[PDB]
RNA sequence: AGGACCGAACCGACUAAUGUUGAAAAAUUAGCGGAUGACUUGUGGCUGGGGGUGAAAGGCCAAUCAAACCGGGAGAUAGCU
RNA sequence: GCUCGCCGGAAGACCAAGGGUUCCUGUCCAACGUUAAUCGGGGCAGGGUGAGUCGACCCCUAAGGCGAGGCCGAAAGGCGUAGUCGAUGGGAAACAGGUUAAUAUUCCUGUACUUGGUGUUACUGCGAAGGGGGGACGGAGAAGGCUAUGUUGGCCGGGCGACGGUUGUCCCGGUUUAAGCGUGUAGGCUGGUUUUCCAGGCAAAUCCGGAAAAUCAAGGCUGAGGCGUGAUGACGAGGCACUACGGUGCUGAAGCAACAAAUGCCCUGCUUCCAGGAAAAGCCUCUAAGCAUCAGGUAACAUCAAAUCGUACCCCAAACCGACACAGGUGGUCAGGUAGAGAAUACCAAGGCGCUUGAGAGAACUCGGGUGAAGGAACUAGGCAAAAUGGUGCCGUAACUUCGGGAGAAGGCACGCUGAUAUGUAGGUGAGGUCCCUCGCGGAUGGAGCUGAAAUCAGUCGAAGAUACCAGCUGGCUGCAACUGUUUAUUAAAAACACAGCACUGUGCAAACACGAAAGUGGACGUAUACGGUGUGACGCCUGCCCGGUGCCGGAAGGUUAAU
């Protein structure tokens, strides 16, 4: 549900939470849980790598079965839950041979549905196919790129593939890019779209929301002096040059893409 | 005022301890230097 | 069994003091200077042995030594072992 | 409920006076701001010098910073005093 | 020694960290001590630290470190697997009283508890490097039930007052007792029980998960406190006897109740929210290989063991960090009384101190304060500084507004004491007694007693009743930045940085990008509703024209054009 805070306080004015009274309000299923502590976006050098990234809440890890290989016996929904890890939400759901497992909540799935994977599956949203037993046309998520290797495609609230095309060997995915992909038709996807749409509908409102999701303050380039930033410098607001990254590549519209082992799989990219 | 040295015997040792200069080659350079020169004390350590 | 020889070592000496004296008059206890390295086994085998006594518990603190000037010139005096060997009964040692 | 309000602890440092061979190589006094948070704090850990780290002041990196400290090249060079 | 003053959410007490003998005693006064010193954290000597239960070690892991092989790198080395370390976290168990010049949960007395090894006896499926369970976890809020503790009364001992009065509705003091053991209460959670079946838990499982049946409903788990015992003890005001007058020795009354009550405990609960909240072992259980009338397990009992190191002392400080016996800095724990919302503030208790030069004098001037005729910002760059405002309840409150605000707007009134209402009320607590009783730490009734607002009326004192300390100045116009934040440690706190929001742009996952000769790693156990870069900076209304220049994107005919 999307919901926008009464103007109680300066930092509760824009804010517009997203509430899923669905979700389960307890606590996560314990066997699916593992810890994963922060980085600071630093790496095993002890550096920063990633800007931008320290703080923000503890967080369990859910193991998600994004794999959805345990074909042929089916399973039911028994919740919804609240994933701190992704944007989606994700569903416990009980196989008929006493087993849990943590998949992606696709929309309109709820405690009590049933799901399956396999060849011989039907084709209704939970279920688990090898794309070449999916109908050209269908909405999809969770696309594996490589078969066994588990979905690695549209996995983010709302996403989804189309199967625009199969030749063969081959499937066309339109992807959530707009990018017209090739992949194996041996590669699973799970019917429908990833939940959670309205994520994007969510509106922060403060400082401090975004520091509680982990994410540490931008300086602008322009704010800094010439030694740290090749937009640094100026007495007053100055700026006069091309705008470029903190290590001088340009960063309006230069493209960066340079993989020619992965460019036959490409169709037609975004634009 | 908080000033700089503000001791803990752990830190020290872990720091500048006999073990830790003996660790790396540059910390045994250290020690062989001290030896050379003939240093009562090697290390924090004592 | 602890060897003879290794008890023969760890006892030292009397310690003699006022608290000494109040701990085995109104205790029935012997302080005694002991080896840095007796344990509390090894201090109850030599008593019993070598003052033939029957001992009920050792007590043990180690002494740091005092860090002492001398024509100013800065030396430490060694630690030392003391045991308080509470005797049994009236054993009179 | 709240980066909500008033206000101690606690964190900070806007104004003034004092002090300036100080009680103190940055404080004291009287006022002052925040005070459930983008808070504060203990312990331990990690990032190393053209390197780090920086809600960005060229700030900070052991009273040292537009390139730390220590040793070395080294008695650099000094049409200057 | 007697007065006086100061601190008392500390300037008391106990610690960690750090220091290391500074501790206690005797002796000394050169130097040290901002003076003197007979004194000392000074000199010299001697003494002093006692543990199965406190802590460390130890078992277990976090961040992280190291790391057999391995991968990578001119060399040095880097990274990392198995492992192994690493607390700031998880893991057995002791309390009260007494005692030293100096230690004490360590000694002593009394009364306990824990784990492990043996042996003995009885019972008996034991067995892991594996499975499962558990450990095991957020913020906020709320309300009960409690206790620490306090107060008053009762009780007991003592008093009858340096000056009017004080045998009383009078004064002073004490009125304390643990762990453990037993009991199972307020509260919290969950339906039990049995049978059968099973694509799951790498194998197996009797365990966990799942499924289907039947049956029965209280069954279990957890849990403060109270109560009993511990305790016929210990402690105890005081009295008596010594004193080497500092201190000991000896004996010992009362030792109850009510009320109030934490920020502590039940509570790792409950409710609620989104930002969604360690690990591993101990522990419990399950089996595998294996072992088999054996080992081994369980229980009882007996016996033995529980080492080693720390333990003095300071610890918001004269002992640590600051060159100093330095207005500084330093994490945790404890939390008395009266007033008060309070850990604010004032005065006090316990306890601790008067800050290691004093003595006079009573000039200018400086510092820190108090008061001020008339005037009241005329001062000045500027109301800088000072003065002022200041509480609670109630009445009342504008433009404007994003409808929250603005607002404590503004402004105003009441306020002490005494009596009455009511010898103390509303309210809270609740004894006895009575009745019922799945019979108890039960329920109902009942109201003794205790505690106790708030108000109204009447009176009364002072110049003044929020009397001290404590404790908003207010309003109008306007620039800038939406806001809370952040910053130049030590002359700049801001209009600067950030910020939610917006946009552009890159990025298809072995992502872009970043660290890195590399291997790797971060991005991310994320996947375009994601991530990176850049600019702008809440919100509202919006965001025009120019692609010539520079840059980027696309194109690729033709011109030019490298190595070869
Ligand atoms: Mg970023
Ligand atoms: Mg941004
Ligand atoms: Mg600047
Ligand atoms: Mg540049
Ligand atoms: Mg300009
Ligand atoms: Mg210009
Ligand atoms: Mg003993
Ligand atoms: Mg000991
Ligand atoms: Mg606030
Ligand atoms: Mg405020
Ligand atoms: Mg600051
Ligand atoms: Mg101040
Ligand atoms: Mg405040
Ligand atoms: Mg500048
Ligand atoms: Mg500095
Ligand atoms: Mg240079
Ligand atoms: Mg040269
Ligand atoms: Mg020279
Ligand atoms: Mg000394
Ligand atoms: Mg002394
Ligand atoms: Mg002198
Ligand atoms: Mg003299
Ligand atoms: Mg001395
Ligand atoms: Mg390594
Ligand atoms: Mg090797
Ligand atoms: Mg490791
Ligand atoms: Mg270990
Ligand atoms: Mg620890
Ligand atoms: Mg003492
Ligand atoms: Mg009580
Ligand atoms: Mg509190
Ligand atoms: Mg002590
Ligand atoms: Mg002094
Ligand atoms: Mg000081
Ligand atoms: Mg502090
Ligand atoms: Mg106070
Ligand atoms: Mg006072
Ligand atoms: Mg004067
Ligand atoms: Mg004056
Ligand atoms: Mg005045
Ligand atoms: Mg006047
Ligand atoms: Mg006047
Ligand atoms: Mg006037
Ligand atoms: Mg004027
Ligand atoms: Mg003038
Ligand atoms: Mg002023
Ligand atoms: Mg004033
Ligand atoms: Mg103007
Ligand atoms: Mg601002
Ligand atoms: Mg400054
Ligand atoms: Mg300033
Ligand atoms: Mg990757
Ligand atoms: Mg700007
Ligand atoms: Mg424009």
């Amino acid at each position: 549900a999307v919901v926008k805070c009464k103007p109680t306080s300066p930092g509760r004015r824009h804010v517009v939470k997203v509430v899923n009274p669905e979700l389960h309000k307890g606590k996560p299923f314990a066997p699916l849980l593992e810890k994963n502590s922060k980085s600071g976006g630093r790496n095993n050098n002890g550096r920063i790598t990633t800007r931008h990234i320290g703080g923000g809440h503890k967080q369990a890890y859910r193991i998600v079965d994004f794999k959805r290989n345990k074909d042929g016996i089916p399973a039911v929904v028994e919740r919804l839950e609240y994933d701190p890890n992704r944007s989606a939400n994700i569903a416990l759901v009980l196989y008929k041979d006493g087993e849990r497992r943590y998949i992606l909540a696709p929309k309109g799935l709820k405690a009590g549905d049933q799901i399956q994977s396999g060849v011989d599956a039907a084709i209704k949203p939970g279920n688990t196919l090898p794309m070449r037993n999916i109908p050209v046309g269908s909405t999809v998520h969770n696309v594996e790129m490589k078969p066994g290797k588990g979905g690695q495609l549209a996995r983010s609230a709302g996403t989804y593939v189309q199967i625009v095309a199969r030749d063969g060997a081959y499937v066309t995915l339109r992807l959530r890019s707009g990018e017209m992909r090739k992949v194996e038709a041996d590669c699973r996807a799970t019917l429908g779209e990833v939940g959670n749409a309205e994520h994007m509908l969510r509106v922060l409102g403060k400082a401090g929301a975004a520091r509680w999701r982990g994410v540490r303050p931008t300086v602008r380039g322009t704010a800094m002096n010439p030694v740290d930033h090749p937009h640094g410098g100026g007495e007053g607001r100055n700026f006069g040059k091309h705008p470029v990254t903190p290590w001088g590549v340009q960063t309006k519209g230069k493209k960066t893409r340079s993989n020619k082992r992965t460019d036959k799989f490409i169709v037609r990219r975004r634009s | 005022m908080k000033r700089t040295f503000q001791p803990s015997v752990l830190k020290r040792n872990r720091s500048h301890g006999f073990r830790a200069r003996m660790a790396t080659k540059n910390g045994r350079q250290v020690l062989a230097r001290r030896r050379a020169k003939g240093r009562a004390r090697l290390t924090v350590s004592k | 069994m602890i060897r003879e020889e290794r008890l023969l070592k760890v006892l030292r000496a009397p310690h003699v003091s006022e608290k000494a004296s109040t701990a085995m008059e109104k205790s029935n206890t012997i302080v005694l200077k002991v080896a840095k390295d007796a344990t509390k086994a090894e201090i109850k085998a030599a008593v019993q042995k070598l003052f033939e006594v029957e001992v009920e518990v050792v007590n043990t603190l180690v002494v740091k030594g005092k860090v002492k000037r001398h024509g100013q010139r800065i030396g430490r005096r060694s630690d030392w072992k003391k045991a308080y060997v509470t005797l049994k009964e009236g054993q009179n040692l």
